[PDB]
Order: C-alpha cells, then structure tokens, then sequence
RNA sequence: GUUCUGGUAAGCAGGACUGGCGAAGAGGAAUGAACCUGGCACUGUGCUAAGGAACCCAAUGUCUGGACAGAGACCGAAAGAGGUAGGUGAAUAAAAUU
C-alpha cells in the first residue's frame, strides 16, 4: 500500500494524467501540483491548488525533499511524456481509420483458415 | 363489552375451511426419511376396510413404582377393525429430481406386459372401447429405448419410488372391474441399488409381509363418512337456545 | 423483405435512443413535447451539440404511416437528456420504444 | 430501449439501492434477469432484521385471512417484492414493467455461459463506512422457513467447477495463437491476401 | 468562502463633520454589505451613534500574496451564542490564508455546537510558531511527522452498469 | 480521533505463524489453533519476527478493538508453546458427590449431587481433555485454547449450583480453584 | 395572526385590531373551506415562485463535523445515570492523571 505523504504520486477522479503532493494540511485536506492539457491545442498548464483527499488516487513515491517549484514542473512533464488524452483511430481523418480496420480484419480471416 | 363468563371455543380452526374430498382414493403424500445405511424396503400399501369385532389380551402393565409385590396378570376387552390385503403387483417406476421448487419427475418406465386389471384404468366408461392403449410401447422393449430410459434415471434423480396395483377381481363384493394405482418410496441404500431392485420386480406380486409384522406401529390415511348438509349445532357443536 | 432493408440502412448511420416520458409536472402533462435519452451522452455540454437535429420513429407494423419525423428543440436537465416535438402527439403505448438521430439540422417548420 | 436484455449478478449489493437502479431500467423496456438473490446484503445487526420482520408477518386481514398480505419466504422472491414496489404497479403500466424481470436463487444453467454486469455506485464496500455491521438475505430467510438452502449450495459448487474448466480453456487458445502468429508461416499470407486487395 | 475588509466612517448632524475624529473596524464576512452592517452594530453598542447621523467614507478589501500556498498554523479567539448564555473560547488551525482559517472554525462549531453562522464573533486571529502552540491537535501536522493511506474508494467510470470482469475501483 | 495506532507481539523461538486474509493460524508444539478477524476492522501483518495490527485516523471506540485483537494473538502464541489448565474442585457438607470420565476423556457424569438420583452430563468443547486430579474430589482439564478450556469449565460451575434453597446455608458445588499456563 | 375577560380546561362561551373563506379558481404542504406561492377572457413561444431533485414522479450531486437506538427524518413532563464530541476553571506530574 502507497502513503499520502509529500512526494507521492496521484491521479485525480476521472483523469489520465498524474499529479504530486506538496504538503499535508490536516487529516483529509492536500496542498497539489497539478497538470493538465486543452485539447484544443495541446496547450498545458501546471498550477498549485488545495484539495481533499476523496477526490485522489495514490500510484508511486518520489524524492522531493528539498525542490523549487520550476523544478517540480520538471519532474511532472518528463513522468507524464508518453501518455496521451484519447485512442489516436478517433483523431485521424477517415480514409486512415479505414486502413487500420482493414489490418485487424484481415488478420482474423487468415487466423479462423489456420487454426 | 366483554362476555360476562369464559368458555373455550367451539370446534378446531385446524380443520377449516371443511370442505368435500376430490376423489375417494388417497395418496400418500409424505415419507419417512430415507436412511442410506439399511437394506432396500418398500414404505406403504393399499388396504380394503372389511368391519369391527372385539378380542380378550391379557396385561401386567402397572407404575414401576408400585410396591406390590406379585406378578399381576389381567384380562382387557378391546375393539378392532379387520382390512382385507391381496398382494399388489408391480408395473413401472418414477425417477424425481430436487429443484428450487420441489421435487420434479424426470421420467416413467413401464413393463412390457401390462394386466386388462390395470388397462381398465386408463379409460372411463369399461364396456366401450376399441383397448389400443399400450400395443405400440413394446417396440421401445427392441430399439434400446428402456436401456437409454434406465441410463437418464440412473445418472439424475434424487428420489425413486414404484407403481402397483391391486387385484380387485380376488374381492366380488366391491362390483369394480378397475384397480387402483398408488406410488410408493423405496428407501435404504443408493440410487443405483434402488433402480437395480426395482428393475428385478416388475410383473411380480408382492405380499404384505414384505412390508409390515406383527406388534408395529402404522399409520392409517383414509376418507371419513359422509353425511350431508347439516346445521351448526351436528357441524360445530354449538348449544341449542332457549325454548321459546 | 423493404422492412428489413430499411432498418439495417438506418442502423448504419444514425445514433439511437429511448423515448421515455411526455413534459410533465407532478401533476400535469405536456403531450406536445416528448422527452429522449442518447446512448452515450451524459452532460449538458455534451448534448447540446445535437440541438437542431432531426429525429424518427419508425414503426414497422403500422398501417396508416410507417414513420414520423421531428425536431430535438431543448436540453432538459443536467445528465444529457433532451427535449423534442413530433408532426403528430406521441401515444402512451409508443413510450420506452427506440428512437433515430439523424446528423442534420432542419427547421422547425419542415418537421 | 425495447429489444434489450440485460443480466445482473446481486452478490456484494445493498439491497434497497440496487433496487432503485432496476426499477428504472423496467420503465424504459428493458428485460433484466438477477442472478444470486441470496447474496444481497443489509446494513446493521441482524437483531434489528428479525424484528421488523416479526412486525410484519403480525399483519393479516381481521375477518378474511385469504384476502390479506401474503408474506413470502424465499430470497428470490423477497427482493422481487422490493423492486415491485418501486414501480406504479396499481395501474397497467406498471403490470407491463413487472412481467419484464426475472430473479433467481444461485445461478440456473441456462446462464452460465453468458456475460454478466454489475452496478459499482451500489457496492457495499462504496456506499457504507467500513467500521459497522451487515449481513446477507441468505441468512436472514433461514429463520423464517425457507427450505432449499441446501439446493442451493449443490448449484453453487457447479458454477465453480465451470469457472476452473472456462479460464483453463480459454487460456490455451491465447496461448496457442500468441504463439502462433509469431511466425513466418502466418505472416506470409497477410501478403499473400493483401495482394488481392491493395 | 469568506472574506475580510476594513470599514472607515464618520458622525454627522444637521451640518457636517461634526467630530474630527474616524472609526475603523476588520471584519471577516461574505460580502461589503454583510461588512457594513458589522460597523452599524458595534457603533451602536460601544458608543450611541446610529445610522442616521454617520457616514461610511471607505470600505477596502486586504489579501495576502501566498503564490506558493504555504501552510501556516493559527490560533483564534472566539465566542458565540447559545441557549444559555454567550460561550468564550480559543483553538488553533492550519491553512493558506487569514480567511482560510476562519471559514474552518465556523464550520467547526456549527458541526459541534448546532449553531448558525451569524451567531459567531471572533475576537483575534493570530499567526504561530512551532514553540507557541498550545493545544494537541495540530501540534504533530506542524512537527511534519504525518503519514497516511486512503481509505475512500474511488470510480473508474462515470457508466452506470459494468461488464463483472473489469477493474471497479481506483 | 487518534493520528495512528500500532500494536506489536513477537514471534518465539519454536513458532510458526500465517496470515492468509484476516484469518490468523498458528503452529506450535502442542498442536495448532485458529481464529478469523473478518469481523473487526484492522490491519494485520507479520514484519522482522514480530505480528503487527494497525489503524489510522480512528475513533475511541475502533481503537479498543484493536487492542482486543492483539491480546488475543498472544493467547493463541502462548497456549501453543504450552497449554492451559483449569482445576476443579467439589464441596459438600451431607452428600458426596461422585464423578465420571466417558469417552477417553470427552464426556463427563456427576451423580449424587445434593442427593438427587438422575445424572448430568457434560461434553467437552473443541480440543479439551478430562482427567483426575490430587485426590477423588478434584478435576483438570487441559487444551490447547484458553477460550474452549475456560468456556467448558464455566458450564459445570454454572450448572452445579442448588436452585430454590438458601444457597448461604446450602453451599455445596463445584468450583473453579486454580488456573494458569502448564509448566 | 397579535392580544384580552369568565372557566381545571375544551374543535368552550364572549370583545378589540389588520388581512381572509363566505362569494375564490390555479401550483405546493400525500389527503384538508380558512396555511405557503399567488387573483382566472381566449391562443402560441420563453422564464421564475412556493416546494422539490435514489425509485414511485419532471429534475442530484458535492464538502465538513456529529449520531447506533428495529432510532430518526413525524412525535410528552419533573427527575436522572451510562456512552461519545467539545468549552472553561481547579489541582498533581516521575506518560499524563484527577
């Protein structure tokens, strides 16, 4: 089991990117790093903020014990680099969909003749 | 305001509503509990009510605490009734399983050669009838049919009991040309040695010495007299009212 | 078999839903407007993208007309329901039956 | 949506709130099937439980007892109650909904095979804080008559035996194919039909 | 949600300024108009001038910087209003801010006391050091010394009905 | 609300002990033993040859039970390196009271007590044995769980007792004298 | 509704002041002459009140404290102990305790 203590690594309720723990208020109560993306133009923003603890989900550990706050900026873009907000078949045009289903559909043809 | 003196009620709740029975014949409806450590046995039997007579028995039956010191013997007079039973006849047999919702019959198996006693049953009115009743079942004697049918009994039941009939045409007195058919639990033993005794049976007769001796306990289901419309001081006991 | 034909065409282009209520109070009822539910809308944000819309019932065993047209005019509360008007009132026995969105907008006089 | 099914497995739910949740679904057509009636759960002490039960099978029509409230001992049939309740089942709208649910003890073979859902915001480990008591309608229903608990516990260890048998099927076939499409023979004739269709 | 503001107002009669002197008085409330009518009631108590002969020059917010949401322990004095009679006490809380420490205690005693918001009167609020804490209850939060798992669940999804084999919670 | 709440018992030299879910087993010389915690709230594991229950941010009222539950492991610890005992002892001021052990120590027969003629009988719970004790008026049990040996000696004390007399002029019984761990 | 006189009181008998029902529909308090919102010719599109928002039944969720009694959401006195959450004032202290 992961602890909620500084350093700790979060998700928020109904998010896909992570977030980390600064400082511990009281007994249900937070202080955030949070990250987050628009969609509309891959426009990201880091911020700090006050939260209670029913709306976070613990994941992994870190150091931290001495960080400026443009350091932790640093930390948080490089641990959420790969991920990515939606399946990229809902993104492309609709030609290049229709390649990529051929793929999947073909395949099974050829797997239900050799087994 | 409350009644000036205390009585008890007037007849038992247990027994209403008090309606007419549906037919003249009982079914056994509940069994002793099976006991797989014992030997295969039939549990019940059809009888006839003949009439009453009385007998003399003697008795020693005093307190155990009674100071007396001889071996008292005594005469009682005592009444009893005297039933007619020929043996029954075995014809088939039910296979049940257990559900959410009771026991359920899986299948019925008959003997290849079934009794005019019997037959007579199935119809309504004796004297009209063409009798092709069970001359097409024989065939299913030769495909392997009855083979299959004891393999699906075997493998799924819980429960196995036997049909038979009695031989009405051993008592004149009772003008019937049908017999009368009852189901009865088999208990001891598993499934499998059930079947097999069964199996071993069909057609043959089976004396009431197989099922009860002398000095046991027994129970008795039967359908009382019947007597009618009748008014609540013969149907409840109730008093009669002052007479003017 | 037309019928059969005609569903598996629908089916292919349109998102489905469920007509579920008429526009009512505790006590009174609007049968003017009917109430529908999209299968996989769930905020009002979500659902007012499909403002304008066209809508179809189609009933395959009727025998006056086959199908009846109309309009998504509103949203309705805060979990992406709807409201839509209809070229005749929707019976009582016509409620929990499912229901065609069309992707195009038409106005309110062509229902 | 009329032409829907849909099948749900009861263990692990507070009873009074899964109930709201199918009773909504009824009005709106679909058929729903419960499956494991006997697994539902009620919060506090079992000692509370038995007492409003005691108060209600006190309940009977003073002069006609064939009239009155007819009281039900089986799970299945119990929560069928529940549900019923939660609908407008004096009028025909109701009595329509009502024919469109079925509930079981234990699960029936029938389905076994099918694909079963579940209502997380009704789980008792969600719902309720941890720290005060619960108890099943399974154990509850014992006091008061039911007689087939032990049918029930047969068909229990059926479907266990066919979790073991599906999982260990399944999980060769994903091998043997992993397996398989790794090699050259396989990845040939992706070429040799794609040929045909570029 | 609660904010403070500083009121300033003069006495008046029949001509103007008739005293040369100005009041002033903090207030935590909701709004400026919830704060002004704080000023017209402690006039009226502590000295006897009412409303109609006063006039309020200036009313002005105060915020702190905080850029960095730094946690800080404070004490606040208080009382309020029950049944009985008015009740005087002290506790000390942990926060962002003045106002994020005085929305704390009124939610506190409404939970404990049944009181409304209105009833409440703070007397001071005060900014601490490790060495002035009095009373137990924040004094292991402000040492650094806390750890803890959760022990809420958490949903995966906002669909209501779930295939039995997924993943339900967090 | 207390912050946390540990609690710790440790492990002897000859003793083995799991922790499957929340139930608890352990094995020992003298045999093994058993008991489920599904019914509290806690946690419990085993670290560096110690058992370890705890909790964080609970109310007065979980925190007693926490501790319940560690007293009850070292019961479980104890009786496993060796087992318990209880004496008994019967008094009577007219009648002797007589006893007897049945069933290689599973069943015990009382006669004679305050001069009735039917018999008692008792069973012994779990684990438990009967034997005989100093001189023909004492008994012993010994097990392995404290719970079933004590449980078992109560009901003798708690049916041996005259009913419907002045029991401070009758004062005859069977009584619990001594109790401990075996040496 | 606010107040008064006679009476142990009363859905009892009798006065004063400002609006009602009588002669007043509609939406809301599950139901109710008089209570809450608010005064009506006949149609169509929007918005709010009072009261609601798991399900019956159109719209529901979130945060922080309390509370375990077949309790409460609907509900009786003088008198009281027990459990638990907080305030204030007295001590003692080789963790604290009364």
């Amino acid at each position: 089991m992961y602890f909620i203590k500084p350093g700790c690594l979060i998700k928020k309720k109904f998010s896909i990117y992570t977030s980390i723990v600064i400082s511990v208020i009281d007994n249900n109560s937070v202080v955030i790093q949070s990250y987050d993306k628009s969609d509309n133009g891959d426009v990201i923003s880091i911020d700090r903020e006050v939260i209670n603890v029913s709306k976070i989900v613990p994941i992994g550990n870190i150091d931290i014990k001495n960080k400026s706050k443009k350091e932790i900026d640093g930390i948080l873009v490089e641990e959420n680099r790969n991920l990515k907000n939606k399946d990229d078949v809902l993104l492309m045009n609709d030609f290049e969909r229709f390649k990529e289903q051929l793929k999947k559909e073909v395949e099974d043809m050829v797997i239900e003749e050799m087994a | 305001s409350c009644r000036n003196y205390s009585a008890p009620r007037h007849g038992s709740l247990a027994y209403c509503p008090k309606k007419r029975a549906k037919t003249t014949k009982p079914a056994i409806k509940s069994f002793p509990k099976d006991d797989a450590s014992k030997p295969v046995h039939l549990t019940g039997y059809l009888a006839y009510k003949v009439g009453m007579t009385h007998v003399v028995r003697l008795s020693t039956r005093r307190s155990k605490t009674e100071r007396v010191l001889k071996e008292t013997q005594k005469e009682v007079l005592d009444a009893v009734t005297i039933l007619e039973v020929p043996a029954m006849r075995i014809f088939g047999m039910v296979g049940y399983k257990s559900t959410v919702n009771g026991l359920k019959a899986i299948k019925t198996v008959y003997a290849e050669h079934l009794d005019e006693q019997v037959l007579a049953r199935l119809r309504k009115r004796n004297s009209r009838s063409s009798k092709l009743m069970f001359k097409l079942y024989p065939q299913k004697y030769e495909n392997g049919d009855i083979k299959r049918d004891y393999e699906l009994l075997k493998r799924e039941s819980d429960v196995v009991r036997v049909l038979a009939h009695t031989q009405v045409s051993k008592i004149p007195s009772l003008n019937l040309k049908k017999a009368h058919i009852l189901e009865i639990q088999l208990n001891g033993g598993t499934i499998e040695e059930k079947i097999e005794w069964a199996i071993e049976r069909l057609e043959k007769e089976i004396p009431v010495s197989e099922v009860f001796s002398q000095q046991d306990l027994i129970d008795v289901i039967g359908v009382t007299k019947g007597k009618g419309k009748e008014g609540t001081t013969k149907r409840f006991g109730t008093t009669i009212l002052q007479h003017k | 078999m037309e019928v059969i034909k005609k569903i598996e065409l629908k089916e292919r282009v349109c998102a489905k839903g469920t007509l579920y209520s008429h526009k009512r109070s505790k006590k009174n009822i609007y049968p003017r407007y009917s109430l529908i539910t999209i299968e996989n809308v769930k905020t009002r944000e979500a659902a007012m993208k499909y403002v304008g819309n066209a809508v179809e019932l189609f009933k395959p065993e009727s025998t006056k007309e086959e199908s009846i047209h109309g309009i998504i005019k509103a949203v309705h509360g805060r979990s992406g329901a709807v409201r839509a008007k209809f070229s005749r009132n929707i019976s009582p026995v016509e409620m929990g039956s499912k229901v065609y969105i069309k992707l195009y907008k038409m106005n309110e006089d062509e229902i | 949506m009329i032409g829907k099914r849909i099948v749900i497995d009861a263990i692990g739910h507070v009873a009074g709130k899964l109930a709201g949740h199918i009773a909504k679904e009824l009005m709106c057509g679909i058929e729903v099937v419960i499956v494991h009636a006997e697994n539902v759960m009620f919060t506090g002490p079992i000692k509370r439980g038995v007492g409003k039960f005691n108060s209600h099978l006190n309940k009977s029509c003073s002069y006609n007892p064939l009239r009155g409230p007819f009281h039900l001992r089986s799970p299945s049939m119990h929560l069928m109650k529940v549900i019923k309740r939660k609908l407008p089942h004096r009028k025909s709208k109701g009595q329509i909904a009502l024919k469109r649910l079925q509930v079981f003890d234990g699960c029936p073979t029938e389905y076994l095979s099918v694909e079963k859902m579940v209502c997380p915001r009704d789980k008792l480990e969600y719902t309720t804080s941890p720290i005060r008591k619960s108890y099943k309608l399974g154990d509850l229903m014992i006091k008061f008559g039911w007689k087939y608990e032990s049918v029930v516990e047969k068909m229990n260890q059926n479907e266990e035996q066919f979790k073991i048998e599906e999982t260990e099927k399944q999980k060769v076939k994903e091998q043997k194919i992993e397996e398989l499409k790794k090699s050259n023979k396989f990845q040939q004739r992706v070429e040799e039909i794609m040929v045909q269709m570029a | 949600a609660i904010n403070e503001y500083k009121v300033y107002g003069i006495k008046i009669d029949d001509n103007g300024v008739v005293g040369d002197e100005v009041y002033a008085h903090i207030v935590f409330a909701t709004n400026e108009l919830l704060a002004k009518s704080s000023f017209n009631k402690i006039l009226k108590k502590q000295k006897k001038i009412k409303p109609k002969n006063t006039k309020v020059i200036k009313v002005e917010e105060i915020k702190e910087d905080n850029k960095d949401l730094d946690v800080k322990n404070y004490g606040i004095d208080y009382y309020y209003k029950s049944k009985r009679c008015d009740h005087k006490g002290y506790k000390e809380f942990r926060g962002v801010s003045r106002c994020h420490a005085v929305d704390k205690l009124l939610c506190d005693i409404g939970g404990r006391h049944s009181v409304k918001r209105n009833l409440i009167f703070i007397m001071k609020v005060k900014e601490l050091t490790v060495d002035e804490i009095k009373k137990d209850k924040i004094k292991i939060f402000a040492m650094e010394d806390v750890e803890y798992p959760a022990y809420r669940n958490v949903l995966r999804s906002n669909k209501l009905f779930v295939s039995e084999n997924e993943k339900l919670f967090n | 609300v207390y912050v946390y709440v540990e609690e710790k018992v440790q492990i002897p030299e000859g003793c083995k002990v799991e922790v499957v879910n929340k139930k608890v087993t352990v094995t020992g010389p003298k045999g093994t033993v058993s008991k489920d915690f599904s019914h509290i709230f806690v946690f419990i594991d085993i670290h560096e040859e110690n058992v370890r229950c705890r909790l964080w941010n609970c109310r007065k009222q979980e925190r007693s039970k926490l501790i319940t539950c560690s007293k009850l492991i070292k019961n479980m610890i104890d009786g496993s390196m060796s087992g318990y005992f209880y004496e008994l002892k019967a008094a009577y001021k007219h009648f002797p009271i007589t006893f007897e052990i049945k069933e290689n120590g599973k069943l015990l027969i009382v006669k004679n007590f305050l001069g009735q003629k039917w018999a008692r009988e008792f069973k012994m719970i779990g684990d438990t044995i009967i034997k005989q004790g100093v001189t023909k008026d004492h008994l012993i049990l010994e097990g392995i769980s404290k719970e079933d040996v004590s449980q078992t000696a109560g009901l003798i004390q708690n049916n041996c007792l005259p009913k419907n007399l002045d029991r401070r002029i009758f004062q005859d019984g069977v009584y619990i004298a001594t109790k401990g761990l075996i040496e």
